Formats: C-alpha cells, structure tokens, sequence
C-alpha cells in the first residue's frame, strides 16, 4: 500500500503549518509567511524542508514520505490553492481569487536530509525522495513535450481535445458527432497543441560521479553552466540509466565556535600562533607563513579581483614542494598541477561543439576546475611558452578567449595561483642581478604580487636549529580549526580601505618608483594585501598597520635591503663606522634632550618619541655614569 | 549476495553455471575472498651471525664484489619507516638509490636480481612501453601504479621522454597510490663515462631530479689489470661452476631473505636522545666541511636536509635491519660510512 494517509497526513502538515517555531526567535514561523505567499503573484513554494528535522512528527512523516513524496505534494497544491481560498475569502481579507481559483500551485521542499550518498543507493531506494549535491556542467536546449493533443475530423472538421495520461497517446476511433460517424476520421493537428518544456542538465555529483539531471517546466534554464548546486529530487532508474527527477534546486558551526574564534582573534600573539601552527614541519619561515596564509585569505572580489600569486625563488632544497603538496590538503579543496606536466589544453580546456546540443560544450581543464579556489602550479620555470602565454590574460582578466575553426567564445577561471621555481642553475648566484637569477620574462615576473627569496646559507649555529627541531618530531591550532578560521573570515569581512590608510600608499610605491622594474603591477600587491591582512584581522576596514605591513612584507620577499640598487645583485651578509657616528650623534643629543627639559631626567618612552619623530646608547651612558 | 564482489577480488565462487548455439553464463550462489615456523630459521639465522653482511652478501653472488652498494639494496629492500607526522604532512619511508655506470659491465643483473627478490618488484627498461607504462590509460595503471607498496626497478632511466620524466618525478615526491622504491640504472650519455666532467654533465638527468636520491653510487669502467684480473676470475667461474668461487660463504636463500626483510619490516625502531645528538653533531661537522666539496666542484651534491634525513632513514632501516627496537650510534656511523663510501667512485 501507500504509507501517506490523505486525511491523516493533511491534517499532520496542517498542525505543522500553524504550530512550528525554530526551538526573536520566539515567533511562528508559517503565521507570518501564509499572509506574505497570499500576497505573492507566484505559483509556487520553496518549502523550508530544514523545518522537517526541526520538529518531530514531520521527520516521522519524512521517513513514512521516503517512498511517497508525489502524493504529498499534489495533495499540497490543492492544500495550497484551498489555503489561497480560505485565506482570501473565508478569512475575508482578500478578494483577488479568481486566477488563483483555476490555475495550479506546487510546492518544493528545499532543505530535506540528505541520503547515504549516490553509489551507496540500492534498487528498492529506487523512486524514493533523495538530496544530493554537485556541480553543474551542460544544459540541453529546451525540447518540447505532448501535454495535450489536438484532434480534427478530416471529414467534417470536428475538434477533440485530448489529454495524455501516464505518456499515453490514445486516437479516437470515429467522429463524435451524431451525424458523421466515419471511423478513422480523426486526424494530428500537430501545432495545434499544447507542449512543456523538457531540460537535461548535467551535473558532476559529489555524493554525501556526474549524473545527468532532468528538470521540467519554470526549472529549466534556471541552472546554467558552473552553477554550485545541491539537488533535492527523486533518485530514478527505469526500464535503467541513473538520472534524478529533480523536484527543487538550491543554488549555493555553533556559537561555542564563534567564543573559539574569537579568542584566537583576540589574543596578541595571533599572528606568531598562526606561523607556528600553519605547518608543524617547516620551522620558522616568518613571513613565508605570512606570505601563502594571505594567499588563502585573499583580497575583496569587486566588480578587481583579490587572487594572490606567489612565486618562490628559493635554493633548490628547502622544503617548498614539502608546503604546496601540504597547501593542497589544508586549503579549502583545490587543484595540483605541475607546470612540466601540464599543458595550454591541460590547463585551459577542450572546447567542440556536439550534434545533439547544438551548442558549444567544454571540458575543463586544470586551471578552469580551480574557478574560485586555490591552485598549486609546481615546475613553474618548466611551463611551455604556450601555456605560459594562457597566464597573462588569466592574471589580468581570470579571463581566456579562444578564436578557432568553428568556435569563438571567452571562459572564466578565477583562480589564485601558488608558484615555485628553482633558480636557473644547480643554484641560486648572488654574484648575478636577481632578474637573471629568474628564467622567467619581465612581463611574466612584474604581474605576480609576491616574490620570494629562500637562501639557505650553510652556517653551523643555524644547522643545529632546523635539525634539532626535525629530529625530535619524528620520536614516538588542528587543521578543523585552521579551516572553520579561514572559512568564516571569507564569509563575513569585506574591508574597506581607510582614507589614512590610502595616503601612505603614494609614498610606498614612490620610494620603490625613484629606486628604479617598480611597474603598477606591483601597486596591485599594494592593495590586495592590505585587504587579506584586514580580513586576517576581521577588522571590516583596511587599517593603516595592515598597509605598511605588508608593504614591509612585498620589501622582505623580494629582500631589497640586501639588494644593490645598482646591479642588483644580494649581499651575503644580509660594526661599521656609520653605526659608530649614528650611535655617537644619538649619545650626543640624548645627553641634551635629557637635561635641556626642566627635569633631571624623564620616562625613556616619551625621550624615544621625543627623538624617533636608543637602549643601547642609553645603557652605555649608564656605563659611563652619565 | 549482491555486493559481495568488487573488481581485482581473487574469490573462489561456487554458482549454477548456466546457457542452436548458447552463451553461457553462471548465477553465484556463494562468494568467498582467498611465526614459530620461520623463527627457527631466523634463530638459525642469529646463531650464524653477521646479519648486515651476510645478506648484502648473498645479494646476486654471481656479481662482482660491489659490497658497500649491495648493502644499499638491503636497506632500499628493508625500506625505511614513514611518519606520518600530522595535519595531513607526510615523509616518506622508502629508500631511493641509482646505479650510473658504463654499459657492458652487466648492472642490469642487479636489477633483475633486486626486483626479483622483492614480491612486489616491478622492472623497466628505458620508456615507458607505449607510453602507457607510466601513469594510466582509459584506468589500467602502469609500472609506478603496479608497484604500489614496493619496488621499481629501471634500466636506462636517461632515455626516458619528458613525459615519463614528469610522471617519475611526482612519485618521487608524492608516492601517488604508487608508493615506490625507485632503482635506476643508466648508462653515460657519451656512451662512455668522463671522470674530468661533472655527474651532470656526463648524464641526462639534471639535479632536480638526483637530489631526490638517497644514494648515488657512481660505476666506472676502469681498464685495471688488478681489479679485473679477479672480476674475469670471479666470472669465468660463475659460468664453469654452478655457484661463485666463494665457495667458502653459504648465501642465504631468497625466500630466507625474503622473509626476514618481512620480518624486519614490522619492527619500528625510534631514535634516543643520544643518538639525537649524535645525528645533528656529525650532520653539522659534514655540512660544514662539504662546503669545500663543492667548491671544488668534485662532488656528487652539497650536503642539505637531504643528508639529515637521508641518514635519519637510513639509519632507521640499518636499526630496523637488526630488528633492534631503537637505533644506536653504530647505525648512523655505517650510515655515514655508506654515504662517504659513495663519493670515492668519483676519485677513481
Ligand atoms: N626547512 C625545512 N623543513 C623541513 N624539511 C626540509 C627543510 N629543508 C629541506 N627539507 C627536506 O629536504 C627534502 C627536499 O624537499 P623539498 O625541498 O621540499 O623539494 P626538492 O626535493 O624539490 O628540493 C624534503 O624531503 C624536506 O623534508
Ligand atoms: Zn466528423
């Protein structure tokens, strides 16, 4: 038999209809959204199926509806229209009916408990109630089904009109009218009809493989190519292919993790915990921590993009491949690809039209299926001249346009891309100018916002460090935590830069200008970082701190301190006499400034400030008695 | 009884077998899936003694005396121990040693050897066959896939195309599963070897790739009347007698040698805090000195985090090898004798 009752079940969902509340948050929630729908010119309600496991008797009704969902339903259209009819006019607070009274209503849960997955379905889960998630890759053009037939006598031009039920297709035998009663007569008219559309779409299913959808009338062409989709529909396979009837669409943590985020976000050492916690196996690297960490925060997306890229130009040996193969795992999940192992069609895509769509159909490549994301592209240096081509209008527009034989269009790929190259050689050459160090063009290199110079130098105090860190991690925040940090921070804050924080830009990229490769490229990382360290903050405003930080950081990535201005080569150190003059001219004022106020001494924090607009010199003064 | 089968199950399944001409077809009906005793041998084995070389020695006696490089395979054989250290980061516990020489000298025996001792030894020689014996085809994986949890074994590695090279290097780094022990053997890309030349110079492969080794053992060809009066000796007895004219050793069988690298490799030993010291002491004392190794430019590679953590595995697997619980010192000072070893082929 058939576990849904017509009266008991009606009478089940009326309760909930006028009783339901989340546990102000206090109110019902269907006593104020029956008089908004009453309002609505719609035809239809996306139920907030959530309510089902928010109160008792609906997920006994879930389970009892497993197998049942289609009498339900068309039971609630007639609920629904009756609910119109006693709202408008038995409740007398409205008179517009009429429309409403004739048409037809549906209603679609949304937000149903998921199943045990696609794979894991068996033969009698067959035409049972499912919710799935994926993403959609191709749609079909609208194709057209038989809903009504039309049938004039050949003979005498009578007109029948004629329904299908259950997809049958049933001729009269003879004219109905009294007088002509030829058999046979009755003939197709075959425009004369009436037809609803009938859509396939393709979706990449990720279960709780693609599986290719099926949506029917106001559903169509409401899911388009890319969109991010979880499926509430009906699991269907008949004589045998596996494809869901899909009943509704959706096109898309406590507050004890709020308290737990909050405290990370208030403790002063948030910075040097999320260095000393993002990679347990990689010591130190301060600012290469800082470096990837704000490639996953990301700068604001406006309509200007926030994908950060990273090249690291460090010595072939420190552990870089040892982050990105870890980079791939903790990042929300992305793609790994290998500049040496990848190509243009790789990367981008394939792109052919197909007979039966009549339109042009792709089949992403490597860099498209990280649209949103994160992408690890290792062997950088290694990348064809073809494909490295594909880069320049990805990190200008995340844009790539293909004009071939028979396709013309332009894709889409957002992306952020992570880059490591070894430098030409067995080894980084101080002794050559660091644009030399570097196989990659001018125009190639200034576009990337972050560069970074890894050396590792062979010094024996440093040895014991790293090694006797290593060693003892191998004897005998967590990444759940890492996650929900980045996951929330990306949700909620969208900075805006600040008019203080915007002055200081000019002097930054000016100073870098007069030193002159200090391209506007680079002017972009004068931004797009700002807005990642303020998002890192949660501080929904890009603070003057966060500007020179990160100007501090594009400084100490690209190391200009240790650069020479003139041939740009590195220093490899990086007492002398000008700290002798700047410490002696330092002694001399602050034995002034001491005793020129009318006190025999002061607080050295207001003498630093007086003078910065020093411990040390103080101390030796100490020494010295003074 | 549905889902009682999946693809790659070797079953045993009992069902009605069942069809002018008739296909056939059969309707199963019941589904099945398919030590004190090597103790002795291995207390046999312990009663003997001299477990570390009496293995390496019975590694292909046949071969010429390549002891300090048989020993490598041992440990490569062995392996070395993963850690999983946490958050999703790995290290990893196989052994990666090459076998550059010049062609002639018969080294692909060894390799034959080696991948036969192994149970799950894959072998290879030059490209891969027909392109599809690396990665997978529409998936049929190739060799790397096939020796998942073991061991590869290739001849000729220099000849391979960029595209086989690409597919090596991300195992090498990755172990994906195609978790692998990688032997490689290649002949000198002038046909004849130049000691005058960097290693690089005189083999395809670049350094990207050979610092990923753990151990480089270099052959060279060295027309010496010395040396080659006893490996012709040692040959040309090979082929008369049935057995090497070491008739004085008795090698130890592969299924003996198999079964106690299995053995060995359910032990895990750990490191001491002596050894601990022990380990960055000489990491530093050599990283310090092999600066002028390389200024010299006479040396395989500078000495980095390879040889920490080479010698880290290394010394687990000759710890391991003993079955010992924890390392010793003696461990890393073969380890480190090993690794020196390896340099003077270049001096020759
Ligand atoms: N600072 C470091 N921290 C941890 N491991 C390191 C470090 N430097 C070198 N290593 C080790 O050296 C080896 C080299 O790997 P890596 O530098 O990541 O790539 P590549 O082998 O291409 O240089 C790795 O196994 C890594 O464990
Ligand atoms: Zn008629």
């Amino acid at each position: 038999g058939t576990n849904v009752s017509i009266q008991e079940c009606t009478t089940n969902f009326r309760n909930f209809l006028m009783s339901f509340k989340y546990k102000t948050d206090e109110e019902l929630y269907y006593i104020k959204q029956l008089n908004e729908m009453r309002e609505l010119g719609t035809s239809n309600l996306n139920l907030d199926a959530r309510n089902l496991l928010a109160y008792k008797q609906t997920e006994d009704l879930y389970h009892q509806l497993l197998n049942y969902p289609q009498e339900v339903i068309s039971i609630m259209d007639q609920t629904i229209k009756d609910c119109m009819v006693s709202l408008i006019v038995d409740n007398n607070l409205d008179y517009d009916l009429d429309e409403i009274e004739t048409k037809f209503y549906k209603v679609r849960p949304y937000n149903v408990g998921s199943c045990k997955g696609m794979r894991e379905l068996n033969p009698n889960d067959i035409d049972k109630l499912i919710n799935l998630k994926g993403l959609v890759l191709r749609s079909t053009p609208v194709i057209p089904d038989m809903k009504v037939a039309f049938f004039k006598c050949n003979v005498c031009d009578h007109t029948m009109a004629v329904e299908i039920d259950r997809g049958v297709i049933q001729e009269p035998a003879r004219c109905e009218r009294i007088d002509c009663n030829e058999p046979n007569s009755m003939s197709l008219i075959h425009n004369r009809c009436s037809f609803a559309d009938k859509q396939v779409i393709k979706l990449q299913e990720t279960p709780d493989h693609s599986i290719s959808l099926c949506v029917y009338d106001e559903l169509v062409d409401s899911c388009r190519a890319g969109d991010r989709i979880e499926v509430t529909g009906t699991f269907r396979s008949i004589p045998y292919k596996t494809y869901v009837d899909v009943v509704h669409v959706k096109k898309v943590i406590t507050d004890q993790d709020l308290a737990k985020i909050r405290e990370v976000a208030a403790r002063e050492d948030l910075y040097s915990l999320l260095a000393r916690s993002i990679a347990p196996s990689i010591y130190e690297l301060e600012d290469v921590k800082k470096g990837i960490l704000l490639q996953l925060f990301g700068g604001t997306n406006k309509t200007y993009r926030g994908d950060i890229n990273i090249l690291l130009c460090g010595d072939p040996s420190t552990s870089k491949s040892q982050i990105l193969q870890y980079v791939h795992k903790i990042t929300p999940r992305g793609v790994y690809t290998s500049g040496k192992g990848s190509s243009a069609v790789g990367l981008t895509a394939y792109i052919t039209r197909d007979v039966d769509t009549k339109q042009l159909v792709l089949e992403s490549g490597a860099l498209v299926l990280s649209d949103g994301g994160v992408c690890c592209i290792d062997e950088f240096d290694k990348m064809s001249d073809s494909t490295r081509s594909v880069l320049h209008e990805v990190m200008e527009q995340q844009t790539i346009s293909i004009a071939k034989a028979g396709i013309i269009t332009t894709l889409n790929a957002r992306s952020s891309i992570l880059a490591s190259a070894n430098p030409i050689g067995s080894r980084y050459n101080p002794n050559l100018p660091v644009t030399e160090n570097i196989d990659l063009p001018p125009p190639l290199l200034s576009r990337f916002d972050l560069v970074y110079l890894v050396l590792d130098k062979v010094d024996e105090k440093n040895d014991r460090e790293l090694a006797k860190h290593l060693t003892n991690l191998y004897l005998e925040l967590p990444v759940e935590f890492l996650t929900m940090y980045i996951s929330y921070a990306k949700e909620h804050i969208h900075p805006i830069i600040t008019e203080a924080a915007k002055t200081e830009l000019v002097r930054a990229y000016v100073g870098m200008r007069k030193m002159g490769t200090a391209t506007t490229r680079q002017l972009e990382s004068m931004i797009r970082l700002a807005e990642a360290h303020a998002k890192m903050k949660l501080k929904n405003v890009v603070e003057l701190e966060d500007v020179q930080e990160a100007v501090r950081l594009i400084r100490s990535a690209i190391k200009d301190y240790a650069t020479d201005p003139k041939t740009g080569k590195i220093d490899m150190n990086l007492k002398s006499v000008i700290q002798r003059k700047l410490q002696e001219d330092l002694s001399r004022e602050i034995m002034n400034v001491l005793k020129d106020q009318a006190s025999d001494s002061m607080s050295f924090n207001e003498l630093i400030k007086q003078i910065n607009e020093i411990q040390e010199a103080l101390s030796r003064l100490q020494q010295e008695d003074k | 009884l549905v889902r009682s089968l999946s693809p790659g199950d070797i079953v045993d399944v009992t069902g009605i077998f069942l069809p002018l001409l008739t296909e056939t077809y059969l309707e199963a009906q019941f589904v099945r899936q398919h030590t004190s005793d090597v103790e002795e041998r291995v207390m046999e084995l312990i009663t003997s003694g001299d477990v570390y070389n009496r293995l390496a020695k019975s590694i292909a006696p046949e071969i010429y005396g390549n002891l300090d490089v048989k020993k490598a395979l041992l440990l490569l054989l062995v392996g070395g121990v993963d850690k999983r250290v946490g958050d999703g980061m790995k290290i990893r516990g196989d052994i990666n040693v090459c076998l550059m020489g010049d062609p002639g000298v018969a080294k692909s025996q060894l390799l034959k050897a080696i991948c036969k001792i192994s149970p799950r030894g894959v072998y290879t020689t030059g490209k891969g066959s027909s392109g599809v014996g690396l990665t997978a085809a529409v998936l049929e994986g190739g060799a790397l896939v096939l020796a998942d949890n073991g061991i590869c074994c290739i001849d000729e590695f220099d000849k391979m195309d960029e595209s086989d090279r690409t597919a090596i290097h991300e195992v090498m780094e990755q172990q994906t599963n195609a978790r692998t022990s990688i032997l490689a053997a290649a002949n000198p890309l002038y046909g004849r070897y130049n000691p005058r030349l960097s290693p690089l110079d005189n083999i395809n492969l670049p350094a990207a790739l050979l610092s990923r080794f753990d151990i480089l053992f270099l052959m060279l060809d060295i027309p010496s009347r010395d040396d080659d009066e006893k490996l012709a000796e040692h040959v040309t007895y090979v082929h008369m007698h049935n057995k090497q004219p070491d008739l004085d050793f008795t090698p130890v069988e592969p299924s003996k040698m198999r079964e106690y690298i299995a053995y060995a490799k359910t032990k895990r030993p750990v490191m001491s805090e002596a050894v601990n010291d022990y380990v960055v002491q000489a990491y530093i004392r050599l990283r310090q000195d092999s600066k002028r190794e390389m200024d010299s430019k006479f040396s395989f590679g500078q000495a980095t985090p390879r040889t920490l953590l080479g010698i880290i595995r290394l010394s687990q697997a000759l710890a391991k090898l003993r079955l010992a619980d924890m390392v010793d010192i003696d461990d890393v000072e073969e380890a480190l004798r090993l690794v020196r070893v390896s340099k003077e082929s270049l001096y020759q």
